[PDB]
Order: structure tokens, then sequence, then C-alpha cells
RNA sequence: AGGAGGUGAGGUUUU
RNA sequence: CCGGCCGGGAACUCAAAGGAGACUGCCAGUGAUAAACUGGAGGAAGGUGGGGAUGACGUCAAGUCAUCAUGGCCCUUACGACCAGGGCUACACACGUGCUACAAUGGCGCAUACAAAGAGAAGCGACCUCGCGAGAGCAAGCGGACCUCAUAAAGUGCGUCGUAGUCCGGAUUGGAGUCUGCAACUCGACUCCAUGAAGUCGGAAUCGCUAGUAAUCGUGGAUCAGAAUGCCACGGUGAAUAC
């Protein structure tokens, strides 16, 4: 615990924010609480569908949610059977009219959240941590990424003593801010305890 | 924090919002310079009979996620740990660590 | 310190006489950044010393500084487990700094009612070759001459 | 201390109990928990056992104790030296 | 023809306007003696004019804001030097020799976390 | 130079001199001087006797050493006899206004005393 | 005689918004005083980073609320309708007043 | 670069 | 109408947006024709121009099961739930971190200049009246380069004290009061009238600091109905020394 969050340190330069709405002191707390509620609802409902990111905006006292996911067909439904329900519940929670947008995440193996969730699912399904890490690293390195690092910590293999294992392939410069670093974490709850997974992906430096 | 603590906080908020006007009237009567010396006494007599939870001074500001009383920030409505956790991921707009 | 060579910094001269030794003296005498009070005290003391001794303020300060100035100082060598205090010649800048520091300490230890009066009396005594400042100088010289056997 | 214009503070649950006893003459030791209330002249002559935290300490109110807070006459923490 | 100069310091800013005249000085609708009580400030402001003999030939009007007495004096001196450089441009080689052309850059260092001051670390004991 | 039964120094100014009495400070000295029409740059000496007489008359309006201490002692004894918390703290020799007794209570505890 | 204040968190998004507003004004009118930058609100927070005993380790965050002002001297009815008509992206709030 | 002359807490334990 | 106030201006500070610039780029010398080192030419900055964030595989089975999540154990008419009072502020003591000081480079009285950075809608609270004073009343303005907080202080000039436990020191204590808060006793803050302790530069030993740094002087903010000498930032004066 001596490392800083790359996504939090690259907010100003490269990485965008997950919430681009404006308010004042009187509304900031309420907006953050509503965003937390809707994010908790979405991450609990769309668990099967590979969901990557949720951006929230509040223009003209209305809420615009944009879900970047890898399974738009099952996220939406047959002809709007689930997206309409999601819009209705989001509008009911926020007290304002809602507009939901869907974005497709091409190359799902290059997204930190999806890979971390897959690793967590495999760990809770009793798949080998080393095998999962090697498969994920190889897939992410062959689909066109310039570097990947995967770390797994805590009660590996049902042992009585925790440990921290990790794999690296390529280059993952964390001290370079202009570098396009995608980082995320995940937690698996197995009968032997809790296991933490962290993923860093490098997508090339940015100029501008 | 604790479900009991959160229930106490929400009950106190509801009572304060219910009895805000009645207590304000009594406070105005007490603070009024030109008022009956017996009416001003009956004002405090009636005021001290109201439930103590109906006072804004008895409700503590906690985190809307956990309920931690210490480290609370009013603008964000969360504790210091949760504010940092949200900022590092980007849920809070324009909250970037800087230097000068 | 250990590696770098320290270049000196520009020191602003005083306006009353256009010198730099007076500016260094008022900087040494200054505490908590009270440069205005230090300058006023120094100017009053210099005026009193000049009207006492007939000389000018700058000449009186120079002769007092020359009288207080030492030439050698005892320092530890520590070849092995030995506390050998070996004498060595002192640069003029450090001589002036030590003289000013000793004058300030003597003025502070003086029992008069005003710091300006204490400083003026100490400067007069230094010019007349007396006082605790010249006693400290004599003690340093005696220690150096006792340790003269060490090169 | 308390603002002079507001006046002394006293709880109704003790005010009623003392104003009844004033005419009732039931000088048996009353019991109370409100040690934050002032002492009125009508209380003089009665015995009140006030809650110090564990039990009720009895106090006989006198003339010299009017403006003093009631809780001042009941020790809270036991101490006898080392 | 009115020449202009600007000077800065830690937190001060001074605009100086120079005109050919008889050396009178106006600062914030006042005078140098009434404004700067200490004469070290007067020495600082007149130092360029003492270095190059143009005291009794330039009437100047100065507006200053921010900082303290020394900061305002330094900003005024810098503005006067810039105005003189605009006036003649042949005095730059001499002013830079004494250090008047070069611009002050020392600023109040910010306070940090865990230290009672900019560099004053708290006391240590085992 | 004798006021209220005590002696008063002569080389000091009137305001400082009046503060030597138990119950008179700078405010109660300046008020007396203003009421009696006496400046503050003058000393006890260099003054007539009518000024001192009217100064004593104006001082008599207040409470001074003879009655000042009696009132304080009576209040302390009343508190101790009543048995209030403040009176008990005075009996024990501890701060009465509300402070810390774990550390930094030397003024009431007296000098340091080990086991 | 009509003043609009725009507050945002991005100096580029607010610049785009005020440029669009200036273009709309130049289309449906003229005599625009131009975008004038107003002082930025630097709101700073200092929080702890450990859930336990660590005082010297803290994180300092800041929020830079950028502010712009636009004044229009010929507020025609069509210009006012278009200004109320057009909407801006999130993260920018616009207050419109007459004065 | 080769040959010659010296040259270190005087002591200070256990875990 | 003496106040940028009112016509007026895009010149200036300044408010922010985009750019230039500082990169060993040149000159001379040394260096193994190199890297590299010393000086100076220009230049606002010369060698990382200053400061800050950013803290490599890893140790300390280091800390947090009481931010939170969670494997396992534990009670489920109580290790759960509600309320009143008290306690977390005790006290023969020992320790750390800081504040006030021990005094003339000063205390006190009058007069008078120069700032920066921030907060404000259950809020900031002008002007005026009253109270010596904390503050009370009517009541504008401001969601804020506009209005309030908010007078900056140290500083300077003119006087007094004249080396004393002092016109230093304000501890402690008594009385009378103000504000917030249903409710200031055990325990809030502040004002006035008095009281005016110990202390006169501090033992072994030890701490921080190499420049706008140390030292010193004020200001603001988070927390908060009210409650910091603490914490986080801001500027004013401003060093000595480094063989
Ligand atoms: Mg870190
Ligand atoms: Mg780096
Ligand atoms: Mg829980
Ligand atoms: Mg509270
Ligand atoms: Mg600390
Ligand atoms: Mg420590
Ligand atoms: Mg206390
Ligand atoms: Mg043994
Ligand atoms: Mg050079
Ligand atoms: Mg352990
Ligand atoms: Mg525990
Ligand atoms: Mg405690
Ligand atoms: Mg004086
Ligand atoms: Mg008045
Ligand atoms: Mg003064
Ligand atoms: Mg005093
Ligand atoms: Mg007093
Ligand atoms: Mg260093
Ligand atoms: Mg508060
Ligand atoms: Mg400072």
């Amino acid at each position: 615990g001596q490392k800083v969050h790359p996504n939090g340190i690259r907010l100003g330069i490269v990485k965008p924010w997950n919430s681009t709405w404006f308010a004042n002191t009187k509304e900031f707390a309420d907006n953050l609480d509503s965003d937390f509620k809707v994010r908790q609802y979405l991450t609990k409902e769309l668990a099967k569908a590979s969901v990557s990111r949720i951006v929230i905006e509040r223009p003209a006292k209305s809420i615009r949610v944009t879900i970047h996911t890898a399974r738009p067909g099952i996220v939406i439904g047959k002809k709007g059977e689930d997206v309409e329900k999601l819009r209705k519940v989001v509008a009911d929670i926020a007290g304002v009219p809602a507009q939901i947008n869907i974005a497709e995440v091409r190359k799902p193996e290059l997204d930190a959240k999806l890979v971390a969730d897959s690793i967590t699912s495999q760990l809770e399904r009793r798949v080998m941590f080393r095998r999962a890490m090697k498969r994920a690293v190889q897939n992410a390195m062959r689909l066109g990424a310039k570097g990947i690092k995967v770390e797994v910590s805590g009660r590996l293999g049902g042992a009585e003593i925790a440990r921290t294992e990790w794999y690296r392939e390529g280059r993952v410069p964390l001290h370079t801010l202009r570098a396009d670093i995608d980082y995320n974490t995940s937690e698996a709850h197995t009968t032997y305890g809790v296991i933490g997974v962290k993923v860093w992906i490098f997508k090339g430096e940015i100029l501008g | 924090a604790k479900q009991s603590m959160k229930a106490r906080e929400v009950k106190r908020v509801a009572l304060a919002d219910k009895y805000f006007a009645k207590r304000a009237e009594l406070k105005a009567i007490i603070s009024d310079v030109n008022a009956s010396d017996e009416d001003r006494w009956n004002a405090v007599l009636k005021l001290q009979t109201l439930p103590r939870d109906s006072s804004p001074s008895r409700q503590r500001n906690r985190c809307r996620q956990t309920g931690r009383p210490h480290g609370f920030l009013r603008k964000f409505g969360l504790s210091r740990i949760k504010v940092r956790e949200a900022a590092m991921r980007g849920e809070i707009p324009g909250l970037k660590k800087a230097s000068w | 310190p250990r590696r770098r060579v320290i270049g000196q910094r520009k020191i602003l001269p005083d306006p009353k006489f256009g010198s730099e030794l007076l500016a260094k003296f008022v900087n040494i005498l200054m505490v908590d950044g009270k440069k205005s009070t230090a300058e006023s005290i120094v100017y009053s003391a210099l005026e009193t010393l000049a009207q006492r001794s007939g000389k000018s303020e700058l000449e009186a300060f120079e002769v007092a500084l020359e009288n207080v100035r030492p030439t050698v100082e005892v320092k530890s060598r520590r070849v092995g487990g030995s506390t050998y205090q070996v004498p060595v010649e002192v640069r003029p800048v450090r001589r002036n700094a030590l003289a000013m520091r000793w004058i300030v300490e003597a003025a502070r230890k003086r029992g008069d009612k005003s710091m300006a009066l204490r400083l003026a009396n100490e400067l007069s005594d230094a010019a007349e070759n007396k006082g605790t400042a010249v006693k400290k100088r004599e003690d340093v010289h005696r220690m150096a001459e006792a340790n003269k056997a060490f090169a | 201390p308390r603002s002079l214009k507001k006046g002394p503070f006293i709880d109704l649950h003790l005010l009623k109990k003392v104003e009844k006893a004033v005419e009732s003459g039931d000088k048996k030791p009353l019991r109370t928990w409100s040690r934050r209330s002032t002492i009125f002249p009508n209380m003089i002559g009665l015995t009140i056992a006030v809650h110090n935290g564990r039990q009720h300490v009895p106090v006989f109110v006198t003339d010299e104790m009017v403006g003093h807070k009631l809780g001042e006459f009941a020790p809270t923490r036991t101490y006898r030296g080392h | 023809n009115q020449y202009y100069g600007t000077g800065r310091r830690k937190s001060s800013a001074a605009r100086v306007f120079i005109k050919p005249g008889n050396g009178k000085i106006v600062i914030n609708q006042r005078s140098l003696e009434q404004y700067f009580g200490r004469e070290t400030a007067r020495m600082v402001v007149r130092q360029p004019l003492e270095l190059v003999d143009m005291v009794e030939k330039l009437d100047l009007y100065i507006t200053v804001k921010g900082g303290g007495i020394s900061g305002q004096a330094g900003a005024i001196r810098h503005g006067i030097t810039r105005a003189l450089m605009e006036y003649d441009e042949s005095l730059r080689s001499e002013l830079r020799k004494a250090g008047f052309v070069t611009r002050d850059a020392r600023q109040v260092e910010r306070k940090k976390v865990g230290l009672r001051k900019a560099r004053r670390r708290p006391q240590f004991s085992k | 130079a004798r006021i209220a039964g005590i002696n008063i120094p002569d080389h000091k100014h009137a305001v400082i001199a009046l503060t030597s009495i138990y119950g008179v400070g700078k405010t109660r000295s300046k008020a007396i001087l203003a009421a009696a029409g006496i400046a503050e740059d003058v000393k006890i000496s260099e003054l007539s006797e009518g000024q001192i007489d009217t100064l004593r008359d104006e001082v008599a309006k207040f409470v001074v050493e003879g009655d000042l201490r009696r009132e304080i002692s009576m209040s302390i004894k009343r508190l101790m006899d009543l048995g209030c918390y403040r009176g008990l703290r005075h009996r024990r020799g501890l701060p009465v206004r509300g402070q810390r007794t774990k550390t930094n209570a030397r003024t009431r505890k007296g000098p340091r005393k080990p086991i | 005689r009509i003043r609009i204040r725009l507050k945002a968190f991005d100096h580029r998004l607010i610049d785009q918004a005020t440029a669009e507003i200036v273009e709309t004004a130049k289309r449906t009118g003229a005599q625009v005083r131009g975008p004038i930058p107003l002082p930025t609100r630097k709101e700073r927070f200092t929080v702890l980073i450990s859930p336990h005993v660590n005082k010297d380790a803290r994180d300092q965050y800041e929020i830079r609320t950028h502010l712009r002002l636009v004044d229009i001297v010929e507020p025609t009815e069509k210009t006012v309708d278009a200004l109320m008509r057009l909407d801006l992206a999130a993260g920018v709030d616009v207050q419109i007043s007459l004065g």
C-alpha cells in the first residue's frame, strides 16, 4: 500500500471522468448519493452481462446515463423489454427524467474491468489463479496491447496463509502521466475468504 | 456504521422537519423583547416538553454509504475514505489532486 | 557542506554610511526580523561613540573591530582517539564575524538600561582595549599559544 | 451561565411534583433524575433524592441554595484518595 | 513623451511613469518621504538614480499595490529600471552589472503536510 | 500618602499607586482620577491635601481591603458549608471553574510532592 | 443589457459553450462585449488516506470552478428565443439575467 | 612506476 | 459635489484562454578527438531556474475485523433493541507534543501606512440606535472580481515606565453578565470589575533549520447549533553560518 491510483492521477491529463455533471454545495451530496445508488443497482442487476463503465450526466435537471458494456443485446433485450425498465427505475430513483445510452466495448480482453470480473468469476468457480492470469495476459497481449500486469492477492489455492502473485508482459509505466493506463480492481468471495485482483493495461502514450 | 445509528439519525431528521415551525415560534416568543412575562415562561414550559430528537442540534452528520460520524464532509456528503475512493475512480467531477 | 562550493549572496549596504560592515553588524544584531529597530539602535550607538571619541562613526567602528579581531583559533583535529585542539589561522571574514558576535554578546551581557548604550560602551571599551570581548580574544590567543606545539 | 432574560430552567415533571407537595405536606423524600433544573424558593423544606448516576443522593433544600444548580449538591464520581 | 515601466516582487506590482522634469516624485497621490518612512526603502528606490546620474532630470509618477514596504520598493525599483531601459537602452549593460535588470524570483514557500511550517519539522524524541 | 489604612508609594504615578490597594485597578483608578479632576502624569507627591481627601471620599464608594476579604471569605465558607461541587473543590484544594486534574494543576495542588 | 454567467469545471468545454453563444448572438444580433474570464474558484480539500493512525500521510484535492460572463446590448426577441431555445452539454450551468 | 620510515577508542558486557 | 465618481479608453496592474521562452543552446579552457567538468556572452531565470504531486521487486506475520467488505467461531427473552442520569474532562504521580512568559531589540497610551489566500442561503451579516464590553433591536446587500466576514498585526511618529517579582506575568479565585444550544452543575465559549501565584533564560541530555529557509507577526478555512493555544493554507518583516 504505497502506490497511487493511476486512474485518479491521470484524470486531469488523459483519463476522462465517470460523471460530468455540474452542481453546487446544496446539490453535490444528493447527486453523489443518487449516482452511488444507481451504480449499485446496475452493477447488481447486470452481473451476467459484461459491463465496463457507467458515465452519468445531469443536464437540464435530467439524468443521462451512458453504459459502456460488452453485451448490448442481453443488456437491452428483445425490443426494449429491459432498457425501458432500467430507464424507469433510474428515473424513479433520481426524481428526474432519464435517458439511457448503450456503447459497445470492442476487444473485451483489453478492458480492465471485464478481465478483472472474469478472473473473479473463475476464482469463485475454482479455476486456477495462475492459469487464469496467464490466459488473460496472453489474450490481452495478442489482441494488440503494449503492456499488461495482473496481480492476485489473498488465500490463493485455499491455503492457510495469504500471498501476492503477479504477472507482467510488456511495459506498464505508472510514473508516466501521458501514458494511456487502464486500471481496475475486483474482489472474489470464496469459501476460503476474500481474494483481490488488480489489472493494469497500457494502450500507448498520448500526445495532447 | 450501525443500522440502529442510521435509524436514530433518520428518525431525528424526520422529527426535526416535523417540529421545526413549532419550535421556531417558541424561540421567537422567547427572544421577543416585548412579550408577556408569563407567556414567555409558558413558552419554555411547552418547548421543553417536546421530544429532544426534534432538535437540529441532536442529529449527527454521517456518511450516506457507511455512516461514519468522523471525517464527514458536507459538500460531498461522505467520509474522508469514501471521498478518496470515489475521487480515485472518477465518480466526483473535477476532484483531481493537484499541487502548488 | 560536504560536496558543493557555496557562492556568496549579495548583501545590501546601509544608507546612513554606504558601508557593508555596518549592514552585516545590524543583520547580526537583528532578532525576529526587527531590522528597523536594529538600524536605529546601531545609528544611535555610532553617533554616541563618535561624539564621545571625536572620530567618525565608521573610523571608530573600524578601530574597535581591529582591536577585537583575533588571528588564530583552536580547533579539534582528531587523528585517532585524541582530543587534540590544534591552532590555525583565521580568515578575515570569519575574524570580522567573530568580532561582531563577541561585541553583540558583550552588549547583551552588559547591565545598562538601553541596548544602544550597552553597545556604545562596549565599542568604546574595545577601542580602548578593555572589556569582555578583548578578554575572550585574550583567552583564545592564550589557548592557541598553549597549543602552539601542535602544527 | 444562563441568560438572564430567558429565566431559570426547570422541568415540568419536577415542577408539578414539588407544587403538589407544597400544599400536600407529604415531606417524604421525593425522587428525581433532573439535576439540570434550578431551585425555586417554594422547594425549601422538602427532601429530594437526585440521581447522581448510580442511586439517589438525598438533599434537604435550604435558603442559601436558590440560584445554584441542583446537580451541584450530588457527587458524581467516587474519590477517596490513593 | 511619457515613458512607462512595470515592476514586480513577492506579491507587489508597481507601474512607473517617467517624464523629463526636475526630479520630483509622486507615489499614490503622495510623496516618497511620506510613504516610505524607513530610508533603506528610499535608498532602494533611488539606487538606480544614484548609479546613473539622472536624479534631477526625471519626474515620475508611481502606482503600487500588494506586498509590504520592501516588496513595493523592489517592484518600484524594477519598474524604474525597465522605464530607464525603454528611455535609453544604453544603461542596460550597467544596470545588469549591478543586478537591477535581473528580476527577483524568491517567493514564500508553501506549507506542507506534517510540518508546522514550510520547513520547520516538529520535535523528535524516541 | 496614607489611604484606606495603608501606605502608598510617592515616586509612582497616581494610577499605579492606586492599584496597590486590594480592590482597585487601572479602571477604578482612572475613574477616581477623572471624578476628582486629577491627571495621570502626576505622582502622589507634589499634591495638596484636599485632593487626597476627595480621593479618599471617592474611594469610599467602593469595597476595599477591610470588606473585600470578608466578603470573599464569607462566600467561600458559605459554599463549603452548603457542600456544592464548587465548595467541595475549594475544600479539597482543586480547581473549581472546571479544569484538568490529571496534569497541570500545580496552582491548586501546591508544590510537587512524590510518594 | 443582458448578462449570462457560465460556470463549469472544464476550461475547454466552457470555452466551446461561450463560443457557441457568441456565434448565436452574432447571427441573431450584434454588439457583443465578448467573453470575459472571471476569477476561478479553487476549492481545496485535505483528507486522510489511512483508516487508522497516520497523520502525516494526507491527500489534497482541488476543484477549479471556471467562470465566464457574456453581455449583450441588443436583445431582440428572436435572439432571446434562440438563447432559451439552445441547450448545452452537462458540466456547465448558465444563469441569464437582465442587467 | 620501484625502494625506505611510521600510522587506527586505551578499554567498555548481555539480550 | 474631490471618492474612478461620470462621460470616456484597450494604453497599465489584474482577471483567464491560447502561445513564445530555459533546452548545456553558444564562447573559452580541461578532459581518453568522448561522455563529462569550470568560468562568462546574451538572457527574467544556467545547468533539475524554485516548490509540489508521483514512493521500483520487498522486509517489519508492522497498523486497522471499530471506515467498509469478508472466511471461521460466538448470543439470539440477549454479546440484540429503546429511554433517563452519569462517565469518556477523575487524580499522591511519571512521559511527549505545543501556547504564554521570564522583559527596554520591551510593556502601556494616542495618532498613522503597506497584504495575500479563502467562506457565505437553517448562511455571511452593511449603515443606524443602545450597552464602556462580550452583545441586543430595526433592517439593506449578497448564491457572490459587486455585499458581508474584515480594522491586518508586527511596523512608524509622539510620550510614559527607568531594571524592582517592575505599569513584565497572567495562572488561580469571588462577584456581575452576554451568545449558542429543550437544557452551559458535574464539563462550552466570551466580557467587565478585582484578586496578580510560580517564573528573572533553565542540569545531565536533546530537537529543527543551508534562503525569502530559520526566527517572529497576524489572516482565513474544514470540523461545528456553540466549543482550539491543535490541523490545513495565506502573506508581512526578515537573518547568521557552511574551512
Ligand atoms: Mg503514496
Ligand atoms: Mg518522476
Ligand atoms: Mg454493518
Ligand atoms: Mg453536533
Ligand atoms: Mg502532529
Ligand atoms: Mg513519533
Ligand atoms: Mg475544559
Ligand atoms: Mg548474564
Ligand atoms: Mg553563466
Ligand atoms: Mg502482528
Ligand atoms: Mg477490537
Ligand atoms: Mg479522551
Ligand atoms: Mg514604548
Ligand atoms: Mg457605544
Ligand atoms: Mg507601535
Ligand atoms: Mg500587564
Ligand atoms: Mg482585569
Ligand atoms: Mg537540504
Ligand atoms: Mg465552530
Ligand atoms: Mg510565513
